């Protein structure tokens, strides 16, 4: 596991030289971003179990056949396995934009997700249909300025929206 | 002539008084000048392919 | 398209073109603009019309995409929506040359042979353009509707 | 009376030392009942102890062991008893004992209470007639009582999946619940008449002129956002 | 000729640049290259190469049979670089250049 | 079941030894017969028995 | 247009002889063989759209000749292919039976290359396509009589080739 | 595992159908032999040692290279384990003869049975006739009269035939 | 201009792709007959004179085209003859170690029954002799090596005819 | 390959193959079960290869990447590793055919007027396959790291 | 378990007899030597720190570029990790000189470690020179006259060698 700094400081570690007084500006300028940072998990992680029902629902509109009888996400042994699955996708996305960079996504949870689906039979293509409806729910929800002063945050959005669809494509 | 009359040209005249035809009849005016021979007739009259 | 078959019409037949195709090809052309309009409308809604289109089929024809049926799986069911992403590309094209001949030498000839040597059943994949059929003509007017729609019941006829 | 096949073993990452001593972040977080819990934190043991032995999925309601967990609460029985009571829990037959063969079992009963993956395939042969004879009850005590077991975990741990990452590394080896999942597809592709007919929804529409051919420089622009 | 199979002529040129080989020389010595036999006599017909290499070599196409006999004749015995000196070395390539 | 002990046990290993020619007695593989469909071929007939008649005159010289 | 028979006959016609021990020294090898052939024709009479819906799935299904720009892009042009691999099936099974590959150049092989290069057909996809047609026809037939019947598939792919 | 009855419901739910009046008198039909269906199990159990030493001494009467020196069955501990094995094949296909389908049967015993006897080097259709030598020594003690009346019951043993030819095919 | 390993090479390129497991298979395939072709193109080389005198003695060498008005007569066309065998038997010797027949149709076959016809020589006695020396070839460098070698011969007789 | 070359050497002199010739096909083909090792080391390492291999190439020529560099942004980067994928693709190809014919009329023959007609420094590409070749001969012993080395340097030699 | 007392015995009953006497004298040619065996195996054993530290400094004066950064062991773990495989091989190659066979050397060692080198990235080449650089420190360190009664046992020291190249040939 690698935060954003721990990826600056391994790489330089296989090149073997001291880190540049220029690299130590980058890593500066992300301390100052550091409580924008704070408020983007803090308000996904806060309407977390709402973010993972509001995308689901809204899945089960779209492809009805996932949850009627003889489908996938059918039964009640079957529904709460699909709800978990939003949600462990969820925590580890939130995980990696609290590090900074995608190296718990790929690792704990994409590592080998997509051959599961495989051998379960699971529609690969509509859990990333179900992902990309809860990057809607938590990009408009890091938008709210409430609670918190007026600034441009368009960059750090843009980020948790590139681990979301990181998590859509490494599952078809 | 491989297809309505299983051979090929023979001669010289016989591609000038069929290509005429063609020249002014198109394709409707060459098939009914050959299905209208008395070549075809002789080989096969109404019945054999 | 209307110009090259109305050429080889009466090319065949030793002459030059009658009063009635070459006011044809007249009326043609000045239909023209109004044609690019339409095909417009389903080239940037195939994502709609397409996975629509596949909406209903599977709905109707829930044999092809059980276990067993043709399409089945992530794999074959992204091929199934594959072939009417096809389908409505010729019809775009059908449109635009005002004819079937864009969709005659092209997903019309021999197209039997093809999805019985596949062992697709033809009669679903004809279920799939009826399909996208009532989504396209959803999308236009009455007077556009009764081209859309005209050129895909001709992509039935020939599909069964 | 007919001991077990004599399989060979492997290379593996368990049956070397790491040398890492004060070892960092990627420690798999030794849940025990020697360092005294709180009731709040018996109860951080108990998910770790249902999270290992099933899968995230299996932790419902009706899956719970409400009476095995009060035992455990009263020191009555230890981690070792708890481990036996999960797997010969009603939950963890019928989900996970119904759906796949014994060779396939084997394979679930060492990546998660032995916290190795399998040497080779022999061993899944050498340890599957254990269930045929003398039953699932005769094989979790006779895999609690191996050595790999004791040395390790003992009659106090919750087990876990022992070196799964390289230290200098981020990438590692693959989770064992992410390995083997509760249906293989052995068992899935037989049956597909009466259940797992499921026929698939549509995909998203690419159109096919889109797509990269060899000697398109857009299947390297994946290449380029690694730099 | 690209600059990467240039290279093995460079000894060539300049051999020539410096006024130390003739026209003629310096036109047999490309001809019976590598570079030529790997672009007109290697991927050709054996009759056409010895019509293409006589149409670049001396002036004009081929006469008739016994003029393309006589070179061809040539390939059977000596090959490709007999033929190059055959037609560099005729008495037709002399008295025209 | 002839003798119930498997017949041999081919009697032990006296000077066993792999130096064994395979298939010394005797033969194998026969040529002439292969197929081939052209004889080899000869000249002489019908243009020219007038030379063949007539090199027996210096035949025996 | 010769059997083995007629093949044996010729050669031994064509010098004016009788068929002497060696002429029907390879005629009685066909006849041993008479068996074997027409159990090989028989199933891949059975199973001639099965094998050569098998070869097209297993050779030349996806590869981007099936998809635009591809050779056999069109529907015209992929029922061509099964048209045209019927031929190629359906003719190894006459040399199989005939014992003679001389019915395969006199009916498919002359003008057969000097086509594809006029239409613009892919040779490379099209043996490779015959190399598939003749793995699956070695899993009816047997290994002897797919070894017959793979030895007039080669032939076709060497001459096209 | 699945008996007679919940193979019916499994395919029913799939569909998301009840099940017809018609569906239920074949139901009906099977509880009406439903001492005829379990006193065959009262014999194939209570003489179940006796068809194992009668079929793996027979077996030695047809192919006798496996008790060879050099053979597959020669050793004591794989004497021991043929016994064993053939005393699990017969202990399962009595259990798909209570239950009514053989659902039992190939999830537990002849799913994937093939490639290990390949990866152990044992002959695959040499312990087929062994099962075929417990079939006829079965069938023919389920056709015996001892105790019971009399009455036209060929049609439940054609299913315990039926389980023991399922089973032999599943490990050619 | 294609050996077995340029023309495996060359359809693993021309997808963009590397050589996987199918393209090694047959390249494998390839060295193992490496062994073979070699002592094949060996004997063939000290034999050529003697393998072309006893093709034309065996096929056409009484014939009437050996005599007066016949397409052989005049000693500058026998002499002809020898020379054009000559290349048969040794550009078969090329595509045997080539292994592939690609450098036969470069350089033999285009133009050449188009040139046959010109010059009026007969396409008939032409394959005969190419096959009685196929025959003989198949005598010196054994029986699989005759296989490879006659491999090239009928192909060089299939697009002549 | 040594194969087509050896050919069409003694096909030019009117003669057949010496053996000097014949005793290296000879010698190549049994050769060629440790060729197809070799190549398949350097197959599905293509991914460290690579992105190893514009690893150092960056850090040696940080021109060519910065704004202004050929390979500047997301695209250009991507299509800066395309061209190393591709001679790191030739160099298989010429281990397996024992000679650089298949990696000279590939990617050779005429490269300095490709690369000097879509502006990119064809030193910088040069640079690239050097420190390709280093990863390379990194990932194979002494008796391969002289030949996997040794195709690279060859291609380093023609293009400059 | 075997070891070359019981190497024969595996192909004695395999055949299924007792035991011939051309082999029994031929068991007691090293069971004289036997004597000879456990003081060769005591300069392998007990003076085997001496190998693995000096062979590897020696290494890294062939390569320079394995201790660079970018090294493949350049850190202190990979180092220490370097000669815990190296005093793991030469570990086995004395369980392999007492036994006979090579039975242990690559089951409980060399069953998989060419995959795993190939797994982490290690070259195999340079794992193959490293048991070369001890093969020969080996087998010059047995050949120590002084300290034990004297005589030529060139026999064992090739076993020996034969058994560190069997190790070099199934890593790369
Ligand atoms: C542990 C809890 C914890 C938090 C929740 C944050 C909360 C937080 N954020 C900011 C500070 C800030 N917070 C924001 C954030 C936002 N403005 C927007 O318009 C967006 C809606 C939103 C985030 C997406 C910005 C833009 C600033 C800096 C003000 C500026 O530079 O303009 C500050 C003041 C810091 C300072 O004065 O230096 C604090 C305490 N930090 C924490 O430690
Ligand atoms: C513990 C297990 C157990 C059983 C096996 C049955 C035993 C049993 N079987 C029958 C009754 C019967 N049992 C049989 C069965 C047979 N008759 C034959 O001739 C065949 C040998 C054999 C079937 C293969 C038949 C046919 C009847 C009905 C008698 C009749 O047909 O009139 C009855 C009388 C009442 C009834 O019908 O149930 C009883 C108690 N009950 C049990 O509790
Ligand atoms: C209980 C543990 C135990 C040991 C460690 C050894 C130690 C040992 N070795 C030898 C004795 C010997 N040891 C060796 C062996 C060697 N000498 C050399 O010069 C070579 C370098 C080296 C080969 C490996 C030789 C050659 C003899 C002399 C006997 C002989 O072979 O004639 C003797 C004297 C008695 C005898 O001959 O057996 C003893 C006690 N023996 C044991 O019983
Ligand atoms: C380590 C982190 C982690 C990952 C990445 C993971 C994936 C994962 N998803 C699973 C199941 C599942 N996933 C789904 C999900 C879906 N099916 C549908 O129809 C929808 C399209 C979709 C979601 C809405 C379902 C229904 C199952 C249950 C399988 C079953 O019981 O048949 C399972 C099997 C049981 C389980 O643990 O839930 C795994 C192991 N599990 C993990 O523990
Ligand atoms: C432009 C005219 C045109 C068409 C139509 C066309 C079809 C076409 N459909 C294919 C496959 C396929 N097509 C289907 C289709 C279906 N499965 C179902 O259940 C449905 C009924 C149906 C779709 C609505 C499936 C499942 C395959 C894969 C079959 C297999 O993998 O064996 C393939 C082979 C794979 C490929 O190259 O794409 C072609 C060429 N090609 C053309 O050029
Ligand atoms: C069954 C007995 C057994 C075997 C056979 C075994 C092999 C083994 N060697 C390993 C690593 C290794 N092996 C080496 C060795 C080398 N790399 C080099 O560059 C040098 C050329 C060479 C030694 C001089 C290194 C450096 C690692 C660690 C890789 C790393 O952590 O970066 C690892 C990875 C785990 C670890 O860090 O220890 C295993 C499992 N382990 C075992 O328990
Ligand atoms: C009996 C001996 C014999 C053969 C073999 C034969 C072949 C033949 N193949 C043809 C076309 C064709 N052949 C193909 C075949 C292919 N496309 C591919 O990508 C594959 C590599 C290949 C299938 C294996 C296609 C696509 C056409 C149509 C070409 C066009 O419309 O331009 C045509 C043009 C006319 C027509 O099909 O009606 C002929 C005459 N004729 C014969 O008399
Ligand atoms: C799911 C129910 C189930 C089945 C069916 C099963 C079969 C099974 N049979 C086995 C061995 C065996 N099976 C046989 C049986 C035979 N070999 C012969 O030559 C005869 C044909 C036949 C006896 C009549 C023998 C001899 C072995 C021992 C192989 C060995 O130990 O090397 C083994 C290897 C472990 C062992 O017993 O030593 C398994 C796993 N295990 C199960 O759990
Ligand atoms: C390398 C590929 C290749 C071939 C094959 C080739 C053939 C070729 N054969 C020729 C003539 C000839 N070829 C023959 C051959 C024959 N007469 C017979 O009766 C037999 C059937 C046959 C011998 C097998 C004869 C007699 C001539 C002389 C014709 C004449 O003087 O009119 C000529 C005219 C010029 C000359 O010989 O100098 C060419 C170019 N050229 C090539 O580049
Ligand atoms: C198999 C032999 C072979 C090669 C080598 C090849 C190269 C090649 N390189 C290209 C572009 C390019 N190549 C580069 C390369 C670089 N930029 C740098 O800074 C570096 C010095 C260097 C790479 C290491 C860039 C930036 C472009 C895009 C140029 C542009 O967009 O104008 C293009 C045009 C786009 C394309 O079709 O890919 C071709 C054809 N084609 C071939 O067939």
């Amino acid at each position: 596991m690698l935060d954003a700094f721990a990826k600056v400081v391994a790489q330089a570690d296989a090149r073997g030289e001291f880190l540049s007084n220029t690299q130590i500006d980058a890593l500066s300028k992300m301390v100052k971003e550091g409580n924008q940072r704070l408020d983007i998990v803090n308000k996904v992680t806060s309407n977390a179990s709402a973010i993972v029902t509001n995308s689901a629902r809204a899945l089960f509109a779209e492809q009805p056949q996932l949850i009627q009888p003889g489908g996938n996400a059918y039964t009640s042994r079957r529904m709460a396995a699909c709800l978990r699955d939003m949600e462990i996708v969820l925590r580890y996305v939130s995980y990696a934009m609290i590090a900074g960079d995608s190296s718990v996504l790929d690792d704990r949870c994409l590592n080998g997700l997509r051959e599961t689906y495989q051998a379960l039979g699971t529609p690969g293509s509509s859990v990333a249909v179900a992902i990309q409806k809860m990057k809607d729910a938590s990009v408009a929800l890091a938008n709210d300025t409430t609670g918190t002063p007026i600034g441009d945050c368009s960059s750090l959005v843009a980020e948790l929206a590139g681990y979301f669809d990181r998590a859509a494509v490494s599952v078809v | 002539f491989r297809h309505f009359l299983g051979r090929n040209l023979s001669s010289l005249a016989e591609f000038q008084k069929f290509f005429a035809i063609l020249s002014k009849k198109g394709l409707t005016g060459l098939v009914d000048s050959l299905i209208n021979s008395r070549e075809y007739s002789d080989y096969f009259n109404e019945e054999t392919v | 398209s209307i110009v090259t078959k109305s050429i080889v019409n009466a090319d065949a037949e030793a002459r030059y073109l009658s009063p009635g195709e070459l006011d044809r090809i007249k009326s043609f052309v000045l239909s023209g603009q109004r044609r690019l309009r339409i095909a417009q409308t389903l080239t940037e809604n195939r994502e709609r019309i397409v996975k629509q289109g596949g909406q209903q089929l599977f709905q109707r024809r829930p044999d092809v995409v059980s276990p067993g049926g043709n399409a089945y799986g992530e794999e074959m069911t992204a091929t199934c929506l594959r072939d009417l992403d096809y389908y409505l590309r010729l019809v775009t094209y059908g449109i635009i040359a005002g004819d079937v001949t864009p969709i005659e030498e092209i997903g019309l000839v021999g197209v039997k042979e093809m999805y019985s040597a596949l062992g697709t059943p033809i009669s679903g994949v004809a279920e799939g353009i009826r399909c996208m059929k009532d989504v396209a003509c959803s999308l236009l007017s009455g007077e556009d509707a009764a081209e859309v729609g005209f050129y895909f019941d001709y992509t039935l006829a020939a599909m069964q | 009376s007919i001991p077990i096949l004599k399989y060979s073993l492997s290379t593996q990452n368990q049956r070397v030392e790491s040398f890492e001593v004060n070892p960092g972040d990627e420690q798999y977080r030794i849940y025990s009942t020697d360092s005294l819990p709180s009731s709040s934190e018996v109860d951080q043991i108990i998910w770790a102890a249902y999270r290992q032995i099933f899968s995230e999925h299996q932790i419902l309601k009706s899956t719970k062991q409400p009476f095995l967990e009060s035992q455990l609460r009263f020191n009555q029985i230890s981690i070792k008893d708890f481990i036996k009571g999960l797997v010969l829990s009603a939950p963890f037959r019928d989900l996970n004992y119904n759906v796949n063969n014994n060779y396939r079992f084997v394979e679930i009963c060492v990546q998660r209470v032995l916290g190795r993956d399998i040497y080779n395939e022999r061993e899944k042969i050498a340890w599957s007639i254990i269930i045929a004879t003398q039953g699932l009850e005769g094989f979790i005590d006779t895999l609690l009582n191996t050595q790999e077991y004791l040395s390790n975990f003992g009659d106090s741990i919750v087990p876990f999946q022992r070196r799964r990452i390289i230290p200098q590394r981020s990438k590692g080896e693959m989770p064992f619940n992410l390995k083997t999942p509760r249906y293989g597809i052995e068992f899935r592709s037989k049956l597909a008449a009466t259940q797992f007919s499921w026929a698939s929804p549509i995909r998203r529409f690419r159109p096919q002129e889109q797509q990269p051919k060899a000697g398109d420089p857009a299947l390297f622009l994946n290449m380029v956002q690694e730099m | 000729i690209y600059q990467n199979e240039r290279i093995g002529l460079k000894g060539i040129d300049n051999k020539f640049l410096d006024n130390n080989l003739s026209v003629k020389e310096l036109i047999r010595s490309l001809a019976i290259s590598d570079t030529f036999r790997s672009l007109y006599w290697t991927p050709l017909y054996v009759c056409k190469s010895i019509e293409w290499i006589h149409y670049r070599l001396l002036g004009r196409p081929t006469y008739g049979r016994q003029e393309i006999n006589q070179y061809f004749n040539i390939a059977y015995k000596k090959g490709f670089v007999g033929v190059i000196n055959s037609i560099i070395d005729s008495v037709e390539y002399n008295e025209c250049f | 079941s002839g003798g119930v002990k498997v017949r041999a046990a081919v009697g032990n290993k006296s000077n066993v030894d792999a130096p064994s020619f395979k298939g010394s007695n005797m033969e194998l593989a026969d040529s002439g017969a292969d197929y081939k469909a052209f004889p080899k071929r000869r000249m002489p007939g019908a243009n020219m028995q007038g030379f063949l008649d007539m090199a027996k005159g210096m035949k025996p010289k | 247009m010769q059997d083995a028979i007629t093949s044996v006959i010729n050669a031994a016609d064509v010098q004016g002889k009788y068929l002497d021990a060696n002429s029907v020294e390879k005629l009685r090898g066909y006849f041993q063989t008479g068996e074997l052939r027409v159990r090989a024709a028989a199933t891949i009479a059975a199973n001639a759209a099965t094998i050569i819906k098998e070869a097209v799935a297993k050779s030349l299904l996806y590869s981007d000749i099936t998809r635009p720009g591809g050779n056999m892009y069109t529907t015209r042009r992929y029922a061509a292919c099964i048209r045209d691999l019927d031929y190629y099936l359906r003719y190894a099974t006459y040399g199989m039976l005939a014992g003679d590959p001389s019915i395969l150049d006199e009916r498919v092989l002359n003008g057969l290359k000097e086509t594809y290069n006029s239409l613009g057909v892919p040779i490379g996809a099209t043996i490779q396509a015959i190399q598939a047609m003749k793995e699956v026809t070695g899993s009816l037939v047997g290994s002897d009589a797919g070894k017959e019947m793979g030895l007039y598939f080669d032939y076709i792919c060497s001459g096209l080739s």
